[PDB]
């Protein structure tokens, strides 16, 4: 019940989508394209989109994290390791 | 010094249990008594002589 | 609004006066005009008295509501706000309310008729008597609202007393009289989305199959600031209306998804969000609430206006003449649809419709 | 005379401290009373 | 007419009787509220009410009638059942409870030997139109008193019940009529002076009066679940626990000082010898006195309700709970094995005549 | 399409009873009216000193009580908004909202310089000047603070006012 | 074991409620005294000479 | 027993309920006859909820622990 | 001063006239020696009655009779 | 004493690095509770146009370069991320927030007074 159904294929494809609804340079995006070089994104630009990768997977990037990261892939395999289940409530699930 | 302006709300309701006591005990026992009296409403409503 | 309302500080009325404004165009400002706004206490009446109060515009407001006044007074400062009781059946109050006035703004008209006036004594006979009244104060500016439709020869008799209450005006105080044409008009507590809002809409396959091009209210408040102060718009007719044309149908539907009362799918059917009737019924209820009923009920005569819809004359002119851009139903639905919303309440999220939104949400009302 | 002052002799004493005496009889007589109460209250209901 | 006239009122004479006996009831709940105002002024050196009505005799109708003319707060006019589900049922509930309430011998609108059931059964169905008004509520004030109403009803329904079960116990029977014949020689004050004091008690708890008034303090929950009610839901309300002061403070009379009996036998024949009792004058004024004397006792603890409220601080729910639980509940029990013990002990077990 | 409205129909305010409806709707009017200004229920709404005065206005020397004034917490089951103290602009919301949500009828009284006109702290800068630049008010009461007895006679005029209402009477004649 | 009153007297006073009933007895006490309650308009309320009101 | 009575005292009981709210909605004036604010439906500012003022989070279905749940 | 015996005094010294109209504005029916009118019309009365408290022994009948100002 | 939610306890940052990770911190906060403005003040807009609000604000002091006003414009950034997510606001004053909004000539301006 509790558990995560995430794929690296899945989650990677989510990521470009979420990627190219901004002003990235390139919209060939895959896990070694990097936010500052190749999608061309600034401070704000890159937490800009941070953020909306958080509220795609219901995830939220830790401060020494979103600091360091560099390229999708480390995106991505943040998402994997990190992503839960929301609790239901007593009723969704012994029912 | 007993205020009788704080007695008269009581007064009024002493006078409204009176009402629904004076009424009951005696429609109540009328009825009865009249409908005792015999099978027709020539009997129960008009009252003989003797 | 914005922060000063006249294009100029000094102004010269059609009477040849002189008036000064003083201040930057606020609370604490004045205008130097004194305007008179009949019906003030009505839904676009309140409107036009904060647009004008709020620069510091002396407003006469005759009354016959004496509770419905009282929230007219905190838009001005001391002594803006002037209130007079007033009846359209006594000439000495009507001609108590235009003697200091500069401008006079006749908002007094109705689509019901009731046990002391008829269609014509409000529609055309309260504007005739306000408009000789203006002329005989010597007041430099007249304002007439007249409906939408307006056309004397028209089978409505809404329509129809609209139509010569224009021309009525025109003769009494003359050739400098403007008259608005305005389209119905979406707001707070706007009669044009009450009647959508309602759940128990009884008729709604016959009433709300007219097609209109709804205006902002608060446009239209701002085109009379713009039409009272400016005197290039004597002697014109404005139709202020929308771009985008809808039908009540259209919009029945598309609130009806705002609201969310199609969450459960049998509730908007039993409780009555639908409620087809025969039109030869609608009219015997219509019929018989006109003398039963002591509310204005939805009466005969909107039963016909149901028929017509909302034709523009080319002729007039528009918002583009006053120098404004009118303002879009889809910007501005959500806004004052919201407050009849069930339960929000922000419990998961609330749906927040933009103007992209509701446009969206009329695509799927439309498809089958 | 000229002024508002206090008499020669100056005001009597007035009282301040606490003054909330007891009254009732003890503790023993109630219960003593509720149990005669009780004890012939009984009586009258045994004898119905 | 005239024949057709005088068998029509025999055909709708007991509907006047009943109009009459809820308007009996309602004048005294109307003017409660009046001597509740004039009781706690003097007690508090003003004078209450006076002012409205000659000398204060119309204060009641005044606040009924400015109510009834006063919009109804609520998010949608098809949302009327929301607000009023819980008043009427709360009104219902005290209403029906006061048909087996003897006025005189055998004059209760309805007669059974499960009376004692009826009245406690009825009671406990108000209780259920106060949580109603917490239908999930936005409102964080009509929540926090619905958590408080439920624990004051833990708190005497088990304490108020019991207490009379000990007295249909002692006269082994549930038929109020009967409990108050069974006084004639003795009045139950006597022998259950502790009773009459929990179930007073237990009556404050059970109308949320004060020191009991943790439903509705104002300086903790505003007012309570009435905070979001105005015009006719708050009236109802109102009326019911109003009502429900007036049934407590009749019942105690009932259980505890004979009900209807007179206070003095000799005074009760004296009085009555100077009416035949051929003639409907007897039973018109048989009726006043019987009732007059329900009348007096039931206003002493009607009296007692407002004086307890002038007298005393309001106590923590919390706080009542363990009160009932380790004081009440243990007395109480307590008695009900005292008191067989003593009827067995004396060949005096009850039956019914 | 001919209409001829009369010239000179009095207005409400002076048009005497001519038929019998006039006196059937008058007495609606009273009977209303004068339940309304008997139970006259304020909220308690106390927001700085003119909130003690108000206080002893329920104190016995004048007993509020004796007239039918009771001050309930809640603005639901209160008609009657007395701004007894200086309204603040961090204040300034929560007044208009709590006001809102009184339901009709409804009046407002403004007591002391501080709701008036914003008195001793007019030309602050946190301090709203006159509590009608939020709500209609029905009555000004003038004093730092008013009186009880100045209150109390403020209270008698609004009552004065309800007295002469005549809403059912409006719609009989001017609707 | 060093109270002064016994446990019988201590509950004597704590079952009977004895302090409540004495608050009961002193607020009856009131309720036979005359209130303070002035009839505004028809009374005034003391006024002095040094006394601030319109100007 | 007899218990007729007792069942017309039940109806008029049922009946009296419903005559406290039809006469408050047959007696209240419209609300054109007041300020005509409009309906009560549409004054969102009236029919919200009561907060002392100002608005608070909006926790209508949130859990509410319970002290006394073993009482 | 709450007295019915005091009301009975009051009522006996006015008369049924003077005390009905107390009836009306007063809600208490007071009796005492006049002092004196002002130009609008209004009499003004002083209290003898021992049983009278500090703040009442001076009182004012107005003109009206349903209103007072 | 426990201090409110979401309080920080203030600290003057000497290090210009340092201050630059902790106002990037606090932008993805403003971000991440764009959508919690919208639903606790019941605002007209998308949480989309919130977050595009923010990032202006926060831009207009991209280029502030002396370090002891970026330790007080982030102190107060900080108390304004408080009052927002504690509700402590009133929907009023977010309303009028959102509610900001080419300029006259020199005629314009003389033809009505100007300032
Ligand atoms: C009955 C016996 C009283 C009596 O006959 O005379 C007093 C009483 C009038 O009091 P009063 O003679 O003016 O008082 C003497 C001085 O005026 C004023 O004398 P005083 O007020 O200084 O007297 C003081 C006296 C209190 O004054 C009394 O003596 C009254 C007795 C009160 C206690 C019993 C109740 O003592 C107290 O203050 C303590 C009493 C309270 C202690 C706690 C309660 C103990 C019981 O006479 C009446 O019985 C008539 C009034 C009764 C009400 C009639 C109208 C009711 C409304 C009907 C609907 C319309
Ligand atoms: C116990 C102390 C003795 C009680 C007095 C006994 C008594 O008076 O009985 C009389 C009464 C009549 O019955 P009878 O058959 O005539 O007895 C012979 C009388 N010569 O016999 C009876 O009817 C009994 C009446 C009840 C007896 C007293 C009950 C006291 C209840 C216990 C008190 C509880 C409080 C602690
Ligand atoms: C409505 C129906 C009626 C309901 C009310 C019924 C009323 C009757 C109540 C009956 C029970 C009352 C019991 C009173 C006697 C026992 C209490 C007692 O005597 O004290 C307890 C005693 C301890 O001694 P102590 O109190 O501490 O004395 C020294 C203090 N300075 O302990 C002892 O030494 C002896 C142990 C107790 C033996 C008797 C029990
Ligand atoms: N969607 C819309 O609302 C449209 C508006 N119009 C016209 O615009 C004008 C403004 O009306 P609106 O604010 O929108 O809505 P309303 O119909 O509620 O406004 C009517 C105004 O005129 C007054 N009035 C009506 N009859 C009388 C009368 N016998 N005596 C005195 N006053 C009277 C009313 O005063 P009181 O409130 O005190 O009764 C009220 O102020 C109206 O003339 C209307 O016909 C036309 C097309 C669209
Ligand atoms: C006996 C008696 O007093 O009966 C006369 C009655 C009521 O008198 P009351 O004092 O209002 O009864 C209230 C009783 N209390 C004072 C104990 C609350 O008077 C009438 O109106 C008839
Ligand atoms: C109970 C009877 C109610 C009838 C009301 C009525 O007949 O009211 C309706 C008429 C019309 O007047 P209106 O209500 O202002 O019209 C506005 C509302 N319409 C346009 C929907 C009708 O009024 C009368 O003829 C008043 C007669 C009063 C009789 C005494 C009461
Ligand atoms: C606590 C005091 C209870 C009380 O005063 O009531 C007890 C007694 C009377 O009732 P009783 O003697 O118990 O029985 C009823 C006795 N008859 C037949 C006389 C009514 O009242 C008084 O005589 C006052
Ligand atoms: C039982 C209910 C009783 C209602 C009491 C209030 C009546 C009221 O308020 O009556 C007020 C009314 C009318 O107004 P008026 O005061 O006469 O003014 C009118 C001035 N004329 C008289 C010079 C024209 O009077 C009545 O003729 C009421 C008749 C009622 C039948
Ligand atoms: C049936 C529902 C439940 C009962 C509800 C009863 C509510 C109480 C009544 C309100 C009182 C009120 O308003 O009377 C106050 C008013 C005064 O009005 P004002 O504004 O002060 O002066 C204005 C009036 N002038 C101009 C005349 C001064 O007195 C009256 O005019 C009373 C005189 C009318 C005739 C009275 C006798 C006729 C018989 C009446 C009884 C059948
Ligand atoms: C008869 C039925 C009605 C009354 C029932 C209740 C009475 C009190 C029961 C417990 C008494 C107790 O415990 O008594 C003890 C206490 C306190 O005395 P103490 O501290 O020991 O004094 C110290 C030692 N001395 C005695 C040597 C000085 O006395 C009281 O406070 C008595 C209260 C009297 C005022 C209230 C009486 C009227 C109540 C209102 C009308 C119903
Ligand atoms: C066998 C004879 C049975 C007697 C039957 C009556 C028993 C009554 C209850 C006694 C115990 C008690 O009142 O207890 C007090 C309790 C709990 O107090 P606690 O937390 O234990 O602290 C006290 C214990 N100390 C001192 C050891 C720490 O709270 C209260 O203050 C409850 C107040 C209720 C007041 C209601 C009065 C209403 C008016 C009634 C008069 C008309
Ligand atoms: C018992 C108390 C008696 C005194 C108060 C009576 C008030 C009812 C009369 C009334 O409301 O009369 C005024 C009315 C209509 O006018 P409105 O204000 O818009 O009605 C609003 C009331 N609705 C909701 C019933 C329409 O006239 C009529 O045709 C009444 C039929
Ligand atoms: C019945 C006994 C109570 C009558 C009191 C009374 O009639 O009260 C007098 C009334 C209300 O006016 P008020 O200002 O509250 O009078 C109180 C005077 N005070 C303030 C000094 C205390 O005035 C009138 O007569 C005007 C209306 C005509 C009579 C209507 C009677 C009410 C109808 C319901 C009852 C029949
Ligand atoms: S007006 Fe004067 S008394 Fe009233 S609140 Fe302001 S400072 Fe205080």
């Amino acid at each position: 019940q509790s558990a995560s159904t995430l794929t690296k294929e899945d989650v990677l494809t989510r990521s470009v989508s979420v990627l190219r609804g901004f002003e990235v340079k390139t919209k060939d995006i895959d896990l070694q394209t990097t936010f500052v070089q190749d999608l061309g994104m600034d401070s704000l630009d890159l937490n800009d989109a941070l953020v909306a990768l958080e509220e795609e997977f219901d995830v939220v990037f830790d401060d020494k994290t979103a600091n360091e990261i560099k390229t999708v892939g480390e995106v991505v395999d943040f998402v994997l390791a990190n992503y839960l289940p929301t609790e239901q409530s007593i009723n969704h699930t012994i029912r | 010094m007993i205020p009788f302006e704080a007695l008269i709300p009581y007064a009024i309701m002493f006078a409204g249990f009176c009402l629904g006591g004076g009424v009951m005990n005696s429609a109540i026992t009328a009825d009865i008594t009249k409908r005792a009296r015999g099978p027709n409403q020539e009997i129960k409503r008009n009252v003989g002589e003797d | 609004v914005s922060t000063f309302p006249l294009k100029s500080d000094i102004n010269i009325t059609k009477s040849g006066k002189t008036l000064l404004s003083v201040g930057q165009g606020g609370r604490s400002s004045r205008t130097g005009f004194t305007a008179t706004v009949f019906g003030g206490t009505g839904f676009l009446g309140r409107v036009v008295v904060s647009k004008l109060a709020k620069h510091g515009t002396n407003v006469v407001v005759p009354f016959r509501n004496d509770r419905a006044r009282r929230q007219l007074k905190v838009n001005g400062d001391l002594g803006v706000v002037n209130f007079v009781e007033f009846d359209i059946r006594n000439l000495k109050s009507i001609e108590d309310s235009v003697k200091y006035s500069d401008i006079v703004i006749n908002l007094i008209g109705t689509e019901h008729f009731s046990k002391n006036f008829s269609i014509e004594d409000v529609n055309i006979g309260a504007a005739e008597r306000i408009a000789k009244a203006a002329k005989e104060a010597g007041v430099s500016r007249l304002i007439h609202v007249s409906s939408y439709n307006a056309n004397p020869s028209s089978s409505s008799d809404f329509y129809a007393t609209k139509g010569i209450g224009e021309q009525v005006v025109r003769d009494n105080f003359g050739p400098d009289a403007t008259i608005v044409r305005p389209a119905p008009m979406y707001f707070r507590n706007s009669p044009f989305l009450n009647e959508l809002l309602q759940i128990k809409a009884l008729g709604g396959n016959v009433i709300f199959k007219k097609e209109v091009y709804p205006v902002h209210a608060l446009q239209v408040g701002e085109a009379i600031e713009r039409i009272a102060f400016d005197d290039a718009t004597a002697g014109q007719t404005y139709e202020l209306f929308g771009k985008e044309r809808y039908s009540k149908k259209e919009l029945r539907e598309m609130i009806k998804h705002i609201i969310h009362i199609g969450q459960r799918g049998y509730y908007p059917y039993s409780a009555g969000f639908y409620l087809p009737a025969p039109e030869p019924f609608l009219y015997a209820f219509a019929l018989i609430r006109q003398y039963i009923s002591s509310q204005p009920r939805f009466n005969v005569d909107q039963l016909k206006r149901s028929h017509i819809n909302q034709e523009i004359d080319q002729s007039a002119k528009t918002f583009t003449d006053l120098g404004m851009v009118p303002d879009e139903l889809s910007e501005y639905l959500y806004r004052y649809v919201k407050p009849h919303i069930s339960y929000t309440s922000q419990t998961q999220n609330r749906t927040v419709y933009s103007k992209e939104d509701i446009e969206k949400l009329r695509d799927y009302v439309n498809t089958p | 005379a000229t002024q508002d002052l206090p008499p020669i002799s100056g005001y009597a004493p007035i009282q301040w401290k606490r003054n909330l005496p007891s009254r009732g009889f003890r503790p023993v007589i109630w219960f003593l009373g509720l149990c005669t109460a009780t004890g012939y209250g009984f009586y009258q209901i045994s004898l119905a | 007419m005239l024949n057709n006239l005088f068998d029509f009122i025999e055909y709708i004479e007991y509907w006047l009787i009943i109009v009459a006996f809820v308007a009996s009831v309602l004048i005294v709940v109307a003017y409660l509220t009046v001597a509740e105002r004039k009781t706690m002024g003097y007690m508090q050196r003003r004078l209450g009410p006076n002012a409205v009505g000659y000398y204060g005799v119309l204060m009641a109708v005044a606040d009924a009638l400015k109510l009834l003319s006063k919009e109804i707060v609520l998010p949608h006019n098809g949302d009327i059942i929301y607000v009023m589900s819980g008043p009427l049922i709360s009104l219902f509930s005290v209403l029906l409870s006061w048909a087996v309430i003897p006025f005189g011998p055998g004059l209760s609108l309805l007669d059974s030997e499960y009376s004692i059931i009826y009245l406690l059964a009825s009671g406990s169905i108000g209780v259920f139109g106060t949580v109603i008004v917490g239908w999930m509520s936005n409102s964080k004030y009509t929540v926090l008193a619905t958590v408080r109403t439920t624990a004051q009803l833990i708190s005497y329904e088990l304490v108020l019940t019991t207490v009379v079960f000990i007295i249909a116990l002692i006269v082994s029977s549930l038929n109020i009529n009967v409990i108050i014949e069974s006084q004639y020689n003795i009045w139950y004050i006597i022998p259950f002076f502790p009773l009459c004091l929990i179930f007073f008690i237990s009556a404050l708890a059970e109308t949320a009066r004060p020191p009991f008034d943790n439903v509705e303090a104002e300086s903790e929950l505003v007012s309570g679940h009435m905070t979001e009610l105005s015009a006719s839901p708050f009236v109802i309300f109102f009326l019911s626990e109003y009502c429900s002061m007036v049934l407590m403070s009749t019942l105690t009379a009932i259980f505890f000082f004979g009900g209807y009996l007179p206070f003095s036998n000799t005074i009760h024949h004296l009085i009555l010898n100077l009416f035949d009792q051929h003639s409907i004058y007897y039973f018109i004024i048989e009726g006043i006195l019987l009732s007059g004397y329900l009348a007096i006792k039931a206003n002493f603890f009607m009296f007692s309700f407002v004086w307890i409220r002038a007298a005393a601080p309001r106590l923590r729910y919390d706080l009542l709970i363990l009160f009932c639980w380790y004081v009440l509940l243990p007395i109480v029990f307590a008695i009900v094995v005292f008191a067989p013990g003593i009827l067995y002990c004396f060949d005096a077990l009850p039956v019914i005549i | 399409y001919s209409s001829d409205l009369p010239t000179d129909i009095p207005v409400l305010s002076k048009r005497p009873h001519t038929n019998l409806l006039d006196y059937t709707f008058t007495t609606f009017d009273k009977m209303k009216n004068w339940a309304r200004k008997s139970s006259f229920w304020p909220m308690t709404f106390g927001l700085a000193c003119c909130a003690v005065e108000m206080m002893h206005v329920s104190a016995p020397r004048y007993d509020q009580d004796r007239l039918g004034i009771i001050f309930r917490a809640s603005p639901r089951q209160s008609d009657i908004m007395i701004v007894a103290g200086t309204v603040t602009n961090k204040m300034a919301p929560a007044l208009r909202q709590v006001y809102d949500q009184m339901p009709y009828p409804r009046w407002v009284i403004s007591m002391g310089s501080c709701a008036n006109g914003g008195g001793y702290y007019h030309y602050s800068y946190s301090v709203v000047r006159g509590v009608d630049r939020i709500v209609p008010v029905d009555i000004y009461v003038p004093g730092c603070p008013p009186t009880s007895e100045a209150l109390m006679y403020g209270v008698f005029q609004l009552q004065k006012k309800m007295m002469d209402g005549q809403t059912h009477r409006m719609w009989y004649r001017s609707y | 074991e060093e109270s002064s009153e016994s446990a019988l007297s201590k509950a004597t006073k704590w079952y009977l409620l004895s302090e409540i009933f004495r608050g009961l007895y002193i607020t009856l006490e009131m309720y036979f005294r005359a209130p303070y309650t002035i009839y505004y308009p028809f009374e005034k309320g003391p006024v002095s000479p040094r006394f601030r009101g319109e100007h | 027993m007899l218990q007729d009575l007792f069942n017309n005292y039940v109806i008029l009981v049922g009946i009296l309920g419903l005559i406290f709210l039809g006469v408050n909605y047959f007696i209240v004036e419209s609300p054109r006859m007041d300020e005509n604010n409009g309906n009560i439906s549409d004054y969102i500012e009236k029919s919200g909820p009561f907060e002392c003022g100002f608005s608070s989070f909006e926790q209508s279905h949130n859990p509410i622990p319970i002290a006394f749940i073993l009482v | 001063s709450s007295s019915i015996q005091r009301t009975l005094r009051n009522l006996w010294k006015n008369g049924f006239k003077k005390s009905f109209k107390q009836l009306q504005g007063y809600n208490d029916i007071k009796s005492g020696r006049l002092v004196g009118t002002d130009s609008f019309g209004n009499k003004f009365y002083e209290v003898d009655d021992p049983v009278e408290i500090h703040m009442r022994t001076r009182f004012v009948e107005y003109t009206g009779f349903w209103r007072q100002d | 004493t426990n201090p409110t939610a979401f309080a920080q306890t203030t600290r003057y940052v000497k290090d210009s690095t340092e201050m630059r990770t902790l106002v990037l911190n606090l932008y993805r906060r403003y971000l991440r509770h764009s959508r919690g403005f919208v639903n606790n003040y019941n605002l007209d807009i998308p949480a989309s146009q919130v977050r595009t609000k923010i990032r202006q604000e926060f831009e207009r002091q991209r280029f502030v370069k002396d370090l002891p006003l970026k330790n007080v414009l982030y102190m107060k950034a900080q108390m304004e991320f408080q009052e927002l997510v504690n509700f402590w606001k009133q929907q009023c004053h977010v309303m009028q927030y959102f509610e900001s909004i080419k300029g006259d000539s020199f005629v314009q301006k003389f033809l009505k007074g100007a300032q």
